[PDB]
C-alpha cells in the first residue's frame, strides 16, 4: 500500500 | 484573559516536543561556512527535509489526541502538512537574528542555491512577512501544531474530530497573542492570515524541486511518500 513509510512511522 | 493551568501545561508540552528539531545555528552556519553548488545544495536540502519529516512524524504522535484518530485521517494530516511545516521551520531559521551583514550572505547564498527564479520571490516574500509579525518560539511550536491539525485537509473522513484537537491549541495561541502584542489586537488574525499564504506552496512544490538547476533529482523513498516527486 502507498505511504507505507509514513504509516509505519506513525505505528 | 490569562492562560488556565492546563492551557500552560499543553504549551510547555508543545515546546518541549518542537525543541527536538535541529537547531537553526547548525544549518545557517553551513550556508554561511562556504559556498555550494547547486548539486551540493540539493543533497543537502533532500537530507534536511527527510530529517524534518521524521522529526514532524515525531512532534505530530505527541499532539494530545494525535493517536486517537482514525489512522487513515493520521496519514491524510501528517502528508497534508509536511510541505507546508517545512516552509514554516525555513522561515523561523531565516528570521533568527544573526550578526549584521550575515542574514543578507543567507539570502543571497539561498537565492544562489539552484532553486528557479519563479520561486525564490514568493518564498522570500513569505519568510519577510514572518519576520514582521515577531513570532516568539511558542508562536511557531503553536503555528505548526496548528497547521498539522487542519481539518480542512483533503481526504479527511472524520473533520470534527481534527476540530475538535484543533480549538484548544488556537485559544492557546489566541491567548498568547493578545499577551506577546496587546498593543496590536489583529496580530491573531495576521497569523491565521500567513497560514493561507503557506497554503500556496503546496500547489508548486513539486515543479520547485524538479526545476532545481541540476542534472538529476535523486530523492530518497521517504521524500517520494510525502512529496509529489518520482
Ligand atoms: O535546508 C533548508 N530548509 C529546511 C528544510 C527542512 C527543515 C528546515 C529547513 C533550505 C536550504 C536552502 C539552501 C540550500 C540547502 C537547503 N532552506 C530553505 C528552502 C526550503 C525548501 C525549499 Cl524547496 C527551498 C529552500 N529556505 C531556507 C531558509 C533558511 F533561513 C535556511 F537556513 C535554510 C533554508
Amino acid at each position: 500500500k502507498d505511504h507505507q513509510l509514513l504509516r509505519y512511522l506513525l505505528d | 484573559m490569562e492562560l488556565t493551568p492546563d492551557q500552560q501545561t499543553l504549551l510547555h508540552f508543545i515546546m518541549d516536543s518542537y525543541n527536538k528539531q535541529r537547531m537553526p545555528q547548525e544549518i545557517t552556519n553551513k550556508i554561511l561556512k562556504e559556498a555550494f553548488s547547486a548539486e551540493e545544495n540539493f543533497l543537502i536540502l533532500t537530507e534536511m527535509a527527510t530529517n524534518h519529516v521524521q522529526v514532524l512524524v515525531e512532534f505530530t504522535k505527541k499532539l494530545p489526541g494525535f493517536q486517537t484518530l482514525d489512522h487513515e485521517d493520521q496519514i491524510a494530516l501528517l502528508k497534508g502538512s509536511a510541505v507546508e511545516a517545512m516552509f514554516l521551520r525555513s522561515a523561523e531559521i531565516f528570521n533568527k537574528k544573526l550578526p549584521s551583514g550575515h542574514s543578507d550572505l543567507l539570502e543571497a547564498r539561498i537565492r544562489n542555491s539552484g532553486i528557479s527564479d519563479e520561486y525564490i520571490t514568493p518564498m522570500f516574500s513569505f519568510y519577510k512577512s514572518i519576520g514582521e509579525l515577531k513570532m516568539t518560539q511558542e508562536e511557531y511550536a503553536l503555528l505548526t501544531a496548528i497547521v498539522i491539525l487542519s481539518p480542512d485537509r483533503q481526504y479527511i473522513k472524520d473533520r470534527e474530530a481534527v476540530e475538535k484537537l484543533q480549538e484548544p491549541l488556537l485559544d492557546v495561541l489566541q491567548k498568547l497573542c493578545k499577551i506577546h502584542q496587546p498593543e496590536n489586537p489583529q496580530h491573531f488574525a495576521c497569523l491565521l492570515g500567513r497560514l493561507t499564504e503557506l497554503r500556496t506552496f503546496n500547489h508548486h512544490h513539486a515543479e520547485m524541486l524538479m526545476s532545481w538547476r541540476v542534472n538529476d533529482h535523486k530523492f530518497t523513498p521517504l521524500l517520494c511518500e510525502i512529496w509529489d516527486v518520482q
